[PDB]
């Protein structure tokens, strides 16, 4: 069955004839580049193009496909480099896979759910004790440019090595040049086999953007419905929000706050609620989402901001003052939080971390309230001690993840005051220095939570670490 | 010691003197952003009520 | 009564029917899917030319033009009574509880008049939540109507569950709970939640969540309230009606607007915003037959309190729960302002005459505090005067005191939650403002339930 | 009739074929009983915003003319009645027995149709009476944020009418109908509603009722001045009503401006409130007097419809969140609010003591920034301090306590003249409630001089009395 | 403070002395301030030398825009026909601009910043430009004008 | 600058010191108050620098194309000297009155508001203008057209949209 375009504009083309159409069919033009069947109207149909569109003109052709918007899925797409079409961008020829699977799909209901209960391990202190994620959460990432939201994802997904859990790098909006630095960045670091990596670069026409994240979702749903396990980072959801802006504007819908249509919030929301941990009886398998916004001037209350932030499970703020400030990762502990929280760790982080993120909040308010005057109480004056090297223990280089096993140990050190007599400078040392000599020596008290996921008995350990002091020299 | 507290006193008239011109100068420049933003917001919401409406219209 | 669609717009279609067989405005109408499955749709503007512009119920993709359509005759109607008890449902009133179907005598439409005038009361007599900000600053009263603002991520849904354990688990009379736009996984977890302590079988329950179509969050707060109208006024009971969140139907409505062809209003928002949300707010209300204590979450878009949406529900509330993202930045949970928050009932006639005198002591200091934040941060603490170092010292007590762990939070704080009676929070907050703590450490007050606790706090610091 | 048909129907709003003859703003009959209003005489329809239940209402309908513009019954037989704007009885008592009607829009009073504001209407209020003076014929606007005491001072102000020979005109528009309910509760206990008409258009009506609202209670009060008797109309609250009125101007197609109100949203109030007036002595002498409430966000009062109705009245009474939550109630930012009126609006006794309260706060509120020095000051500022902080603690006022005009000349003389200099600052206020029941009981022919002349009492004499008082008072 | 005193006593002054008349444009004057300021200057005596114009707050738009024009060409008279230095009064100045905003809100034209009228400086400009110095006389206005939320830039 | 800075004053002082200095001058008074005009024109009579001088006037009350099109006017009654190898001097009073005007006319036209309300090309509508002053080359003649627009700031707003654009 067959159509013939009328007019076509900015990728966006009204065709007479598809009388038979499906809303959200696939269709093909004549030059083999495939469309989108959106708008039913009276006698023609909207059609958005998802691809080249400079050799579509009035009089070309549109054939019908019967087919629902799909992607290909599947085991094939480890290690490759594709578009939101599926189509192979890495020029290691075709993606062999034989199962397909729809961008628009219902999300897991009620019943078909289970609280989430098992860590998704970033290796970031900071992250899996303050703002713990888990299998099946969605967690947002968000914070100005260049504050180090990418670097937290590539970090999140290297740290998945041998841990059994697919990764999806969903690239919307970027420079292509920057994408194809992430996936070497990958290969480097030997996490790219696990990895699919889906890219609508800028150049892209708007559908392509809009569409990007929704491939990527399917692709990683084929995992989870399987009972396996996997991880989607949206990167980002605010250059989507903007092309489907584009696209909704170029339909003539009628432009709301910020001219975003009024179903911004539902682009969002849909998305995201097809990331989840399944049931038992479904399998048990999740999908777990890293969405990305991309703040101005730290301003989190922003309209596309909030609709995110009410979407997902939590977030991760970064600050560009915390940065230079030399607080890397720069996470605001006050306005970050995880709304699944100790349900997503093990038993051991749980008990050592249980307050950090609250007692942290209150240091950080209280320092700001004591730089102006007063020569503080000496309880104060403690909690500002404790506070400090707690927030050295939390800075963390990049790409360098530690295993749940030692970030115990080292946030069990901290809070329990083995560094209170210690210098702040030499705190990120000292932390170095007692993993390596809990590694070479005391590696049974390591060994009992990688295994039980339940502290050791605290008499051994307050023992180890004040036998691992007596060998330590401060600088001052 | 009462010449000193002369000068204490003297030294903290023109302290707190400065402090109130340069409250009045940061007023100043505080005000001409805020009547911007209240400015902005009304120029800017009408435009989108009025994309709307010609949408329709 | 049969007609053709003309029309498919996302959730939008257009349906000519034959000359004077038009459904009425509300009415349900299906269409028969190509895929298999019946789409319900609902029947919303009669646009000439005998064509119905109608919202959708669910997804429109995979409908194709001239497609029959069926008028049922009458609005979405959804099953009322005892076998509604213990069950979940959709919009459309099917069990999604995967339990087989539900014998229920009767099936309303939930579309409805207001009550009358004459049905009305005032609800004179509070009800302990035994949360200290609460009971204290803007207690809750039975029968009434109690709002939970806030922007997001600040503690709405949280807040909603400690209610439900607080108060439901404990409760003489039958619930509803409608999930109007929010997590899928929240309902999940308040499922199993209500399951393991067993209210669930006093309770009916409707979910049309965050990634269902507009028309279907739209809706879905009406069914919940059509059951809970049931209990009220055919067996004339004590209801708990919770809704979270009651900005989605108003959100919802907004996104048809467009579509429906309405001059957009004020930030986007229909401009039939206020009558929309007057017509369903008014029938969440106690008559004289019976009483409905409801607790609706309301969301508040990009923080903004002045936003139409939070600006218009503001009006149907008896007392309110106003949280806000600087307290919750600051580690104060539950986040609330304790000058925003404001109830019908914080008067001597109600609470007594020492509990309004301490309450009225405790927003006198904060509201001090306040005014000296900006004085204190440029010109230092040092230069206050002796009167006012002592009102920010306790000011700053009296905060942490207003935080407490929740029994639901006990994941997130990682300490067991507290409930604390009225009579020791008014105790606690006057012995604060009479002085009687001045020299123990602030970390003592935060997080801890009755003044006894926060003594005992002291000595481990 | 010539009928016609209803092409088009939703949200409230249908557009009609047929119908040439109809008038602009006519009453207009649905086939089954539920009325509407011509709003938009178009080229091929007219627009119809329906005052009643719309499902019913399809494509086919027909509509009938009734030839007549919307009126409402008025008279005595409303005192007491909770009414809609149609003027249907809600309160469930039956009928409305009345044989007056009167048009829902009317011309205002014209230029020699009125005299100068004269003559006090006493809200009971301190702080209003003595700063902020309404008189019998005055437009004054109640403007603040939610939940800073709006309602209770007009609520107050109607409990203070009790036998002062004033009907008063409550028009609820756009609240829940549980808080009207609790008005007239309210009303009905401190035996004020004998006297009050209540009009309820309520969150769940149809939006062209909420429009109606102020103009039903506004006739049902203008009938009252037009024949020589004085009123006073509360709308509670214009805000709602604007919001209406733009829903249906909106569903009209009528091109939207600032904050998408249309271009005649200035013109809805300036109709309303004009009508309220102060009648010249041949046209009976009678009054309406009007307390428009103004509802701001986060204390914005530059929006565009606080700044339409701020022009338009005759001054307004500002209430702060900040002074409510300090202890300051009522919350009344004295040194913004105005009575363009005045002291023409108070009895001399008043403007006599008032003088000096003015200019008193004045100096305390430059003076205030020094606060915190206390006995750092110099003596004439120190008691300048101690002068405001007691008077501060006189215009603090307890909820439904209307005070008697009489009784705050007498408070306000004693703290202006320093009679409280030597009391402590917390004892002020029961010093006050101590000694004007001592005045009512043993002193009475001093307040009856006020009640009669509406001047102050021999200076000597009034000194005298409150020193006598003064020696049996413990603090 | 004494505005109407003032204003009154302008009229007198440039009436003794000069020989010239007033005029009064009332844009949305409030009735019962008409009503006051009419027998104001009829007890002053000021009144035969001035006549006046009110297009009051419960005027539709239209008049509320124009009310200014009609007391300018009575002054424009007198002005031009028998060269008299003319003082206009108009009480308040902002109110024409503003009506001038809801008249073009009911015209259907897009609004420029702030809300206002796209043809803001026009409209104000045909007002302004006919109060001038001539060969033949003069026209003096003296303008209220309110500022919106104290805001000298809007 | 603001107004009453001394703005007009200098331009009116810069066309009187080119009395004698073979300059043709233009003086384009765009939204102006016309008594102020008429005052401009005397002062150069009474300085003896008229008969070297051009005046261009959209007074306040004209019409909006009219205060559009002024300064492009004077610009090519400018530009006539320069191309012969002369030299010129323009001053348009003031371009925030032209863009308003624009702004009015493309409001009219329905053509989408951006920033202030301004057009997207209110850009454009100044730099056409301005680019046509110039100093030719030897081959082209030699002669010049120097241009002094003028800029109505609000408060001393100087990084407000227009002022940026012609800045
Ligand atoms: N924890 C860290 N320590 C040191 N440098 C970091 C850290 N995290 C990020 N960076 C650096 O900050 C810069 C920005 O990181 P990026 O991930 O691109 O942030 P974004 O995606 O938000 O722009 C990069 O140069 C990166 O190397
Ligand atoms: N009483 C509390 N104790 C500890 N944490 C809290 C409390 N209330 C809120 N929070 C924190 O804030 C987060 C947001 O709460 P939630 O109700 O899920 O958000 P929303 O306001 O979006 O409905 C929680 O996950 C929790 O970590
Ligand atoms: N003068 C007063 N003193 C003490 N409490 C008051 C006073 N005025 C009002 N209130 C209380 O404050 C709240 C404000 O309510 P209301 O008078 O309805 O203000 P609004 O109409 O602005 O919301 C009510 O709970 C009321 O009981
Ligand atoms: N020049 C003056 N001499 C004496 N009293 C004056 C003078 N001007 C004003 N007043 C006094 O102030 C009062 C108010 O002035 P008015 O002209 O009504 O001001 P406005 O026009 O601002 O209302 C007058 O009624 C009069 O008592
Ligand atoms: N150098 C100067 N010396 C004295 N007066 C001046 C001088 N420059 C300007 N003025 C005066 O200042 C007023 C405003 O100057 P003008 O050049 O018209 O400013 P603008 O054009 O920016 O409004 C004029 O009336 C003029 O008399
Ligand atoms: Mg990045
Ligand atoms: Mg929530
Ligand atoms: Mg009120
Ligand atoms: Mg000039």
């Amino acid at each position: 069955e067959v159509g013939t375009v009328i007019q076509v504009g900015d990728g966006i083309a009204r065709v007479h004839g598809l009388e038979k159409v499906m809303a959200g069919e696939l269709l093909e033009f004549e030059n083999g580049v495939m469309g989108m069947a959106q708008n039913l109207e009276e006698d023609n149909v909207g059609v958005v193009i998802l691809g080249p569109y400079t050799e579509i003109r009035e009089g070309t052709q549109v054939k019908r496909t019967g087919r629902i918007m799909e992607v290909p899925v599947g085991e094939a797409l480890l290690g490759r480099v594709v578009n939101p079409l599926g189509q192979p961008l890495d020029g290691r020829g075709p993606i062999e896979t034989a199962e397909y699977r729809p961008i628009e799909s219902p999300a897991p209901g009620v019943m078909d759910r289970k609280s989430v209960h098992e860590p998704l391990q970033t290796g970031i202190k900071a992250i899996d004790s303050m703002i713990p994620i888990g299998r099946g959460q969605r967690e947002l990432i968000i914070g100005d440019r260049q504050t180090g939201k990418t670097t937290i994802a590539i970090d999140t997904i290297i740290n998945q090595k041998g841990q059994d859990v697919i990764c999806i790098y969903v690239a919307i909006g970027q420079k292509q040049s920057t994408v194809a630095g992430v996936v070497e960045t990958l290969r480097q670091h030997d996490a790219l086999d696990y990895t699919i990596v889906v890219t609508a670069s800028a150049s892209e026409p708007a559908p392509l953007l809009y569409l990007a994240p929704y491939a990527g979702c399917a692709m990683g749903e084929y995992f989870m419905y399987k009972g396996k396990h996997a991880l989607v980072v949206y990167d980002d959801l605010s250059k989507q929000a903007a092309a489907y802006r584009e696209l909704s504007l170029l339909l003539r819908r009628p432009p709301g706050r910020e001219a975003y249509p009024g179903d911004v919030f539902y682009l969002h929301s849909r998305l995201l609620e097809r990331a989840a941990k399944l049931s038992d009886e479904k399998g048990g398998g999740s999908l777990t989402a890293l969405p990305f916004i991309e703040t101005q001037a730290g301003d989190v209350s922003a309209y596309i901001p909030t609709n995110v932030i009410s979407i997902t499970d939590g977030q991760i703020f970064l600050e560009s003052d915390l940065f230079y400030s030399g607080v890397r990762p720069a996470v605001n502990v006050g306005i970050s939080v995880s709304r699944v929280g100790g349900a997503a760790q093990i038993k051991a982080m749980k008990k050592v971390a249980g307050t950090l993120r609250l007692d942290l909040a209150q240091y950080r308010e209280l320092q700001a309230f004591a730089q102006f005057g007063s020569d503080l109480d000496k309880a104060t004056q403690a909690k500002l001690n404790r506070g400090e090297r707690t927030v050295e223990i939390l800075k963390q280089d990049e790409h360098k993840p530690m295993p749940v096993e030692e970030q115990v140990i080292s946030i069990y050190a901290v809070t329990n005051g083995f560094m209170d007599d210690i210098p702040v400078e030499d705190v990120r040392r000292f932390e170095e220095e007692l993993l390596s000599f809990m590694r070479a020596n005391k590696d049974s008290l390591l060994d009992h939570i990688r295994q039980t996921g339940e502290l050791p008995d605290t008499k051994e350990l307050d023992a180890a670490i004040e036998e691992f002091k007596k060998g330590f020299t401060p600088s001052a | 010691l009462l010449d000193a507290k002369a000068s204490e006193f003297g030294a903290r008239m023109t302290a707190m003197g400065n402090a109130t011109d340069n409250a009045t100068e940061m007023l100043e420049t505080l005000t001409l952003q805020f009547n911007r933003a209240r400015q902005a917001a009304i120029t800017q919401e009408i435009a989108e009520i009025v994309a709307g409406a010609n949408a329709l219209r | 009564n049969k007609g053709r669609i003309i029309q498919v717009m996302g959730p939008v279609v257009d349906i000519q029917f034959e000359s004077g067989q038009l459904p009425d405005i509300y009415n349900a109408i299906t269409i028969e899917r190509p895929q298999g499955g019946t789409l319900t749709v609902e029947a919303a503007v009669h646009l000439g030319d005998n064509v119905v512009r109608c919202v959708a119920m669910a997804s429109t993709d995979g409908l194709v033009r001239g497609l029959e359509a069926v008028d049922t005759g009458a609005p979405i109607s959804v099953p009322v009574g005892k076998a509604t008890l213990g069950r979940v449902f959709n919009v459309l009133g099917e069990p999604i509880d995967e339990q087989g179907e539900v014998n229920a005598e009767e099936r309303h439409p939930i579309h409805r008049p207001a009550p009358e005038f004459e049905e009305l009361s005032t609800a004179d007599e509070i009800l302990e939540t035994g949360i200290k900000v609460i009971d204290l600053l803007a207690p809750y009263a039975k029968g009434g109507k109690i709002g939970l603002f806030g922007g997001a991520g600040v503690g709405k849904t949280v807040l909603i569950q400690e209610l439900i354990n607080n108060v439901a688990q404990e409760h003489g009379g039958l619930s509803v709970f409608a999930g109007v736009g929010e997590r899928t996984r929240e309902g999940n977890d308040l499922y199993h939640e209500m399951k393991d302590s067993g209210v669930i079988s006093k309770t009916s329950m409707v979910f049309g969540q965050m990634n269902e179509p507009p028309g279907a969050r739209l809706r879905v707060a009406l069914t919940g309230l059509t059951m809970a109208e049931y209990f009220r006024d055919r067996e004339g009971q004590d209801v708990l009606l919770f809704i979270d969140n009651i900005f989605r139907f108003t959100q919802a409505g907004s996104e048809v607007s467009a579509l429906l062809g309405r001059m957009p209003s004020a930030v986007g928002y229909q401009p039939t915003l206020a009558t929309e949300m007057g017509q369903l707010q008014e029938r969440i209300t106690s008559t004289k037959k019976g009483s409905i204590t409801s607790i609706q979450a309301i969301y508040v878009p990009a923080d903004d309190y002045t936003d139409p949406a939070p600006a218009t529900t503001f009006a149907h509330l008896d007392a309110t729960t106003n949280l806000e993202r600087k307290l919750a930045e600051m580690g104060i949970y539950p986040a609330v302002d304790p000058l925003a928050s404001t109830s019908r009932i914080l008067s001597p006639a109600v609470v007594g005459e020492e509990h309004y005198r301490v309450a009225r002591g405790v927003q006198q200091v904060l509201q001090r505090y306040n005014d000296l934040q900006d004085i204190i941060a440029i010109l230092g603490m040092d230069e206050l005067s002796d009167e006012d170092k002592l009102i920010v010292a306790r000011a700053r007590k009296i905060q942490r005191f207003l935080s407490q762990p929740f029994h639901v939070a006990e994941q997130f704080t990682g300490m067991p939650g507290k409930y604390v009676p009225v009579k020791e929070t008014v105790r606690g907050f006057k012995e604060i403002l009479e002085g009687k703590h001045d020299n123990l450490p602030e970390e003592a007050f935060y997080m801890v339930g009755t003044i006894d606790e926060a003594v005992e706090k002291a000595k481990k610091l």
